[PDB]
């Protein structure tokens, strides 16, 4: 009976700007970022996720939850995908994304209640983030120089590591720095051949222990263990190693192949046949001086008797990505087939031996100051599943934000801590103040927004952010000798958890953020938020 | 008087859901006109995002369950194939024109008599719009122009920022296909390719082909500065004999060696290649040599090709082999046994490009290509999609502009124009009826729903921009000068179309106004709503 | 923001309440205008049903829900008093004014704009009125004038028939009392009675006054020619000794001997009134004499009367003693005792009439008489209520023009005209703003809904026949020439209302204008309802 206007396709409930879809759909999207909003920082929250496949895993990344929720709401799915920009070419600012874009729409919101139309709202978000993008420009402070130096590395990789894993920072670092200044090479100023790929470097874990015990091996590390008599080769230098891809047993024929046998002398016949022909292709392999043996598959009983006799250590691996991987460390190319490794296919390993880490034994093919593998792997340890699987993660973060510092200025630092974000604000007030019109209104709350970042810092870290905020704004809201603020840049939030009060500076703790992480934020937050303020009705159809 | 299992609307009903429905469906799309309009979001049901403001794009991927809506979607749809453009256009004109019926009906007008005054002012809208256009000039080196009419399409459907790339990109695009001595031009020699892991600002115009499958050889050539081009047919990977045989040995050695006996059918074919490169700019400076095969090249060959400095593609799919025949001029050799310099084409900077997940080669550069490429970039899906339907769009509209040269003033100029010139004519000539000067007198409102509707998106006062519009046009009029006046949707004043650069396409404007006047008036003439069956 | 008990109706929707109210009550009295008008049937629940056309009983008897409407019908009711008609046109006029700003208020024109509109359209209204009205002659023998224009006031509400009974009636009534001088008028010198057991055809006009109580002696004139008047106050009832007392007799005989002594006390008073006839005009030829005497008077003297062919009435009501003495010219006597010659009034006929059940004395042919009667005729409540509303009204109307000798010609051509007057002045003038104009049209376009309903109720379209009235009109104004152009309801044609005798009030007019006005205004300005307490 209920009559009801402008429903007219397929019944569906679709509501126009004059029924506030702009308003309902950020208030969905509002459940996302509070989600989100209690993850960045040193101090951030954990999150208990519970995959469908009955696996229960805690993390504080949330890229993590995000891919791990099943998001159907588009308003929701156009800030997913803004975060999957932040994974893609960029190793960080997924949080800023979310938090940013989030809050964006919060103050739209704001300005929609005025009467401030969508269109006027996001020309003038357009109109501030190319200010802002400007303004960033002109707030470094230091820059890397790319001279792949541990410390310099450990500079960028510590508060990378910081807000995934907290209190252990320094052991991190140390993993990350140290397997990553392995796999760099020494050079300056050469910007011609990329290198240093994030599959560079490995990490591997085991349950028990803590990270007091770990450490970095110059290789790889394989869970298989030697399947033959040798289990480890001598101390001597340049190891010779066979790789095939062809399982270490008697050839096959491509078509049939099927032995019968109707008298004993056939069995006796086709038994020696076999053994002399798999003796012959393990003969082949030891004459060319093979003292290390890689198989892609399994090995029959009468390879194993004539790789032992042969004294030739058999070590299984079945993964493609470890033997294209083997290949970066003793550099021998998988054979195809079976019984003739090319000499030019042998690579060479100083030491390959079995080591006990956690408890359980693993196989190490690693070199000690020579023929230096251009692969590392970070060895973890720990007790507790949960933790020990998000420190994980953590390493592949600041591996990740390695790969950020890139030829194009990939290199200069911004202070952290929130002191840009307050700058930012500042800046992009007067660019308001100064702009006629009602562009001024969205420039402004587009300033607005950046302050959740000092906010959700301060709430992380346990301190009241109404005593917080207005100090940090008084910091940088402070007369200097002249036109330009020198010692008053480096005023951000103190991640202490302390009682009374005060601002913590950069420099104490060297907390710089990369301007490519910083203005790639910047450019996909305000997308992600235009984009959501620019639909006003959702419409479902059969494609 | 009605069958059991049916339905039908006897009284004035079944008008009143007819225009209810159309005024439902332009309540939807008028949003979505103009470059201030708003962004419709479309959901396919399986989770896929679609953003768009293309008014086919919206009614022909919608479903609408309205059956008077649906007769006007489809009637909308059919403009892609006649101008390219105005669907929206049409549908905001017969919604106001159904509603400005609507009004006189209610006060006894037939049906019939808001239809015939509709016809009226149809042929004296076309009189007009032959009278409003201005002629633009026959050179087609005007690219100034061809800017503004690249922009002008552009600007509707992105948002502004990518009108500065892409405005460029389909201007030269279409004017590098358009034909020599002023003759027609064909917009299918611009090929739209898309790619991802990069922002759709980075969307560019490549001059000649981009092919997908490159070289797999670390030493193959990065850029070679002009390459000569040969097109292969034969395959070049391992070959095996054509009859019964085997490799029978009595030693590793002698497998080998067999197995080897057979390549060297590969190698002799390969030498035929590689001499002809020796003879054709072999050690020349600053030439190269490339090979696009059609089939498989085996490794080792890739291997011989690096190593004498031949970029050799392979695997190459035909819609590539037959347009680089043209491109650079080359024919296919069917048999490496009659290579001979004959074959070869011609290609200036070659080049490949590596994307993280891909390599791009570029075979620009050439002395007649007859083709342009258009990369269109981004991250998503939606990003890919609404760029290249603007890229399709900007380049239809410069298309129409080069093959009919009439051009007409927009920002709403001639809309309003036309409203008041319709006004003055039916009272100066009374040549319908006493009666049916209600239909003219609706359509002349109703046409002004599009300069109301382009300002009601833009924000400002839909009252003001007209009467703003009205006074400068008066005083042309009483000073007996031509003067094109629109509304200008950034500032809220009136403003030149012909100096902002705001043009409509004659084809459009002459279709848009016959279309919504006929889908206006089949929907006013319908008597009766016959349900049956369903 | 909501408190318990209490409402507020925003986002536009108070005035959707207010134009939807509005076309209610404009639906239930458009049907109601002009001669072609339709009759409805007010139902009191207790089994009584009234028949009317008149607009202020309509709205005054009618419940009404709608607050909204409410206000309307109370606003046209104080116009009632002010104007004494104009009821509908005042009901038309709110409602068309609400439905044409409502349907631009929707396309965001704020009600304020609209409100000034209808003020600017209201002063240059009463300015075409000024211009648009003919001066009358101040003759007060323009009876064939007032004729026309009580035609105008009895044909819109009488069934056209009963118009050639009343026409005469209501006109010569009013010029009657109407004193040929510049004095006064008073349509309160007009009685008005009501009788049944006749037709309402037998309405008539009597000269002088009627009483009800009748004669009670069969012997005394039904008809007294050239009659002297005694207005006498005091009982001619047998009198019994003015004390105490008894008959005290020894014979029978006695008994009633003493009892005709005590009867001198009333015959004495009777001697005097007869010498009063002998002192005066006694045995003259062509005189009589009648008693209206306030109190009874005994069937023996009334035969005292009849032996001398005096007509004495009895138990007058004081309201016609009071009048009679003015009337007749009389004083009245509080006892006989004061009885004197010079205390007779004189008049012509008297009048018995008897019907069925009642018997009634007509007073007329009066020297001076200042006052005259009409009898409303009918078997049932249903033609006497009717006709009844038509004499007060038609009363009215010829009273006003009497008085002001302003007159405007009817027929819609004042609400036709000002439509035309108002169409070209505002675009001549445009001296409101770019907005305001759009109320000013608005106003123009609303005035007609009087012409075109007049045209509607008649069966004619309203399509044709409000055009063939411009087109006349145009003509007249293109021929320079000054001609009054309305509509004929009959043939469906134009007309000239000045000579077809078609008039309506300057007053109720102008104020009805006014009215409409500020009432329309005053809904179009109500932003939200709030209810609390209910």
């Amino acid at each position: 009976q209920n009559p009801n206007a402008g429903l007219f396709k397929q019944g569906y409930n679709s509501y126009s700007n004059a029924d506030g879809q702009i308003i309902k759909s950020i208030a969905a999207i509002r459940e996302l970022h509070q989600m989100c909003l209690t993850s960045m920082g040193p101090c951030g929250r954990n999150k208990i996720i519970v995959n469908h496949l009955g696996k229960i895993i805690i993390t504080n990344d949330a890229a993590t939850m995000l891919r791990e929720l099943d998001i159907v709401h588009p308003a929701v799915k156009v800030l997913v995908m803004a975060t999957e920009q932040q994974k893609i070419d960029m190793g960080d600012g997924t949080n800023l994304v979310m938090i940013l874009a989030g809050e964006l729409l919060n103050v739209s919101e704001k300005l929609i209640s005025m009467g401030l139309s969508a269109v006027e709202i996001i020309q003038g978000y357009n109109m501030a983030r190319k200010f802002t993008l400007k303004e960033l420009d002109e707030m470094v402070v230091g820059e890397i120089t790319d001279k792949n130096d541990k410390n310099e590395l450990l500079k960028m990789i510590k508060p990378v590591i910081s807000s995934k894993k907290y209190g252990s920072e320094d052991i991190l670092s140390e993993l990350v720095s140290e397997a990553v200044s392995h796999v760099l090479p020494v050079a300056q100023q050469a910007g011609e051949i990329p290198y240093f790929n994030v599959d560079s470097i490995r990490v591997v874990k085991i349950m028990g222990g803590s990270l007091s015990n770990s450490t970095v091996i110059k290789g790889m590390v394989f869970n298989r263990e030697p399947e033959g008599h040798v289990k480890s080769l001598s101390e001597d230098k340049k190891h010779k190693v066979a790789v095939f891809t062809c399982p270490l047993d008697i050839a096959n024929t491509e078509t049939k192949g099927t032995v019968l046998l109707h008298n004993a002398q056939e069995m006796l016949d086709f038994s020696k046949g076999e053994e002399k022909q798999i003796d012959a292709m393990m003969k082949e392999i030891a004459d060319m001086g093979v003292e290390c043996i890689v198989a892609g598959a399994g090995v029959g009983e009468l390879a194993l008797h004539y790789l032992n006799r042969y004294g030739i250590l058999v070590l299984k691996v079945p993964s493609k990505f470890e033997l294209r991987r083997l290949c970066r460390v003793c550099g021998a190319t998988p054979l195809p087939r079976l019984g003739a490794p090319t000499p030019e296919e042998l690579g060479l390993v100083e030491t390959v031996k079995t080591m006990e880490i956690g408890g359980d034994r693993v196989t190490v093919f690693k070199q000690e100051q020579g023929e230096i593998s251009r692969t590392s792997t970070i060895i973890l340890r720990g007790a507790t599943q949960n933790n020990l699987d998000d420190i994980e993660r953590a390493i592949d973060d600041g591996v990740a934000a390695v790969k950020g510092l890139m030829k194009p200025s990939g290199g200069k630092l911004l202070p952290g801590a929130g002191a840009t974000e307050i700058e930012l604000i500042s800046r992009i007030t007067k660019y308001g103040e100064r702009t006629p019109g009602l562009l001024q209104l969205a420039i402004k709350q587009f300033a607005v927004a950046f302050e959740v970042v000092p906010r959700t810092l301060a709430e992380t870290a346990g301190l009241d952010v109404n005593e917080v905020l207005p100090n940090l704004y008084a910091a940088h809201n402070v007369t200097e000798p002249g036109a330009v603020k020198t010692d008053h840049l480096y005023k951000g939030v103190d991640i202490d958890g302390e009682s009374d009060e005060g601002v913590k500076d950069i420099r104490e703790e060297n907390i710089y953020d990369m301007l490519a992480t910083k203005k790639f934020a910047i450019n996909v937050a305000t997308e992600a938020a235009t984009t959501v303020l620019s639909i006003d009705q959702i419409i479902m159809a059969k494609k | 008087l009605l069958n059991p299992k049916a339905e039908s609307l006897r009284r004035d009903a079944a008008l009143k859901v007819n225009v209810t429905s159309a005024e439902g469906l332009q309540s939807v799309l008028e949003t979505n006109l103009g470059p201030k309009g708003t962004l419709k979001m479309l959901v396919d049901g399986a989770g896929n995002i679609k953003l768009t403001k293309d008014g086919k794009v919206l009614l022909t991927e919608m479903q609408i369950q309205s059956p008077t809506a649906v007769l006007i979607a489809r009637a909308a749809a059919a403009q892609d194939e006649i101008t390219g453009d105005g669907t929206t256009t049409v549908v905001c004109l017969v919604g106001e024109l159904l509603r400005q019926a609507h009004r006189f009906i209610q006060e006894g007008v037939h049906p019939r008599i808001i239809t015939d005054g509709f016809e009226i002012a149809r042929k004296e809208s076309m009189k007009f719009l032959d009278e409003f256009k201005i002629s633009k000039t026959n050179l087609s080196n005007d690219r100034e122009f061809l800017l503004q009419v690249a922009r002008s399409s552009l600007l509707t459907k992105v948002d502004a920022d990518l009108t500065e790339v892409l405005t460029p990109i389909v201007t030269d695009a279409v004017l590098s296909v358009y034909d020599a001595q002023a003759d027609n031009l064909d917009l299918h020699m611009v090929e739209i390719m898309q790619m991802q892991h990069l922002s759709p600002k980075d969307t560019t115009f490549i001059k000649g082909l981009v092919l997908d499958h490159g070289g797999r050889h670390p030493d193959m050539p990065t850029r070679v500065k002009n390459a000569y081009v040969l097109i292969l047919n034969v395959s070049l990977e391992y070959e095996k004999t054509e009859v019964n045989s085997g490799f029978f040995y009595s030693s590793a050695d002698q497998r080998d060696k067999l197995a080897a006996s057979e390549r060297k059918f590969v190698d002799a074919k390969l030498k035929k290649i590689i001499d002809l490169k020796n003879e054709v700019c072999g050690m020349d400076p600053d030439k190269g040599f490339v090979i696009i095969n059609q089939k498989g090249i085996d490794p080792m060959s890739l291997d011989v090709f690096a190593k004498h400095n031949i970029l050799a593609l392979r695997r190459a799919k035909r819609r590539n082999m037959e347009r680089l025949q043209l491109v650079t001029g080359g024919e296919a050799q069917n048999s490496v046994e009659d290579l001979s310099p004959q074959i070869l084409g011609f290609s200036g900077l070659v080049y490949q490009e590596t994307i993280g997940e891909e390599k791009f080669t570029y075979v620009t550069e050439n002395t007649d290509p007859k083709s342009c490429t258009i990369l269109i970039k981004g991250s998503t899906h939606y990003a890919l999609a609404q760029t290249k339907d603007a890229v399709r769009d900007g380049l239809r509209a410069v298309a129409n502009v080069l093959k009919d040269k009439n051009i007409i003033p927009g920002a709403g100029a001639f809309y309003i124009a036309l409203s008041r010139y319709l006004r003055s004519a039916n009272m100066n000539k009374l040549g319908a009826k006493g009666k049916t000067k209600t239909g003219i007198e609706a359509f002349a409102e109703a046409l002004l729903v599009i300069p109301k509707t382009l300002v009601k998106n833009s924000g400002f006062d839909p009252l003001d921009v007209l009467a703003m519009v009205e006074d400068e046009l008066d005083d042309a009029q009483d000073s007996d000068e031509t003067r094109y006046v629109g509304v200008d949707l950034n500032i809220g004043d009136s403003c030149d179309p012909t100096i902002e650069g705001i043009w409509d396409s004659y084809r459009v404007l002459r279709n848009a106004i016959t279309g919504a006047t006929g889908i206006a008036s089949n929907l006013l003439l319908c008597d009766e709503l016959l349900r049956a069956g369903r």
